[PDB]
């Protein structure tokens, strides 16, 4: 994570644009942090939230928020490590794993989606029943 | 299995959600 390598990647104008339709006090909170995280395009796990409450707590300044941006980015992200994770529990080795299967891996471990969270991801990637998880992961980091 | 993964991947269904 470096603040930098955030503002070379994302444009800081929407940065602080975001911050602003969300901010109160002058901070903001780290649900509507994340939430800005994601219309940036980047993708926040619980221990990221965590991180960030643990230091600054539960409403952060500009520069907190800043800081929480750039522990976000996640340069390391790799695809094949998302597909070799579905692929564990692809007990026939089918490439496929069906919609109640998966959706019982993302709500079960984890930082846990909600059922209908996890229902829904699925049924806005495929109308099928049988969910090609390579693809899916692909579709996921764009 | 492979926790940390499955954070990832939930991270990006979270954020596609958006």
């Amino acid at each position: 994570a470096d603040i930098q390598q955030l503002e070379e990647k994302v444009d800081e104008s929407d940065v602080r644009i975001y911050f602003n339709e969300k901010s109160s006090g002058g901070k903001i909170s780290i649900d509507n942090a994340s939430y800005n995280a994601r219309k940036l395009g980047l993708a926040p796990s619980s221990i990221d939230e965590k991180k960030i409450k643990e230091l600054y707590g539960d409403n952060l300044t500009y520069e907190q928020y800043l800081e929480y941006l750039s522990i976000c980015v996640h340069d390391k992200d790799n695809v094949e490590e998302l597909i070799k994770m579905f692929a564990h529990f692809d007990n026939n080795c089918t490439g496929y794993l069906t919609k109640s299967q998966m959706k019982n891996i993302l709500t079960t471990w984890g930082d846990a989606l909600t059922d209908q969270e996890a229902i829904d991801a699925l049924n806005a990637f495929s109308s099928e029943d049988n969910i090609d998880y390579k693809l899916f992961c692909e579709d996921i980091l764009q | 299995k492979n926790l940390p993964s499955l954070l990832r991947v939930q991270a990006h269904i979270r954020k596609k959600m958006v």
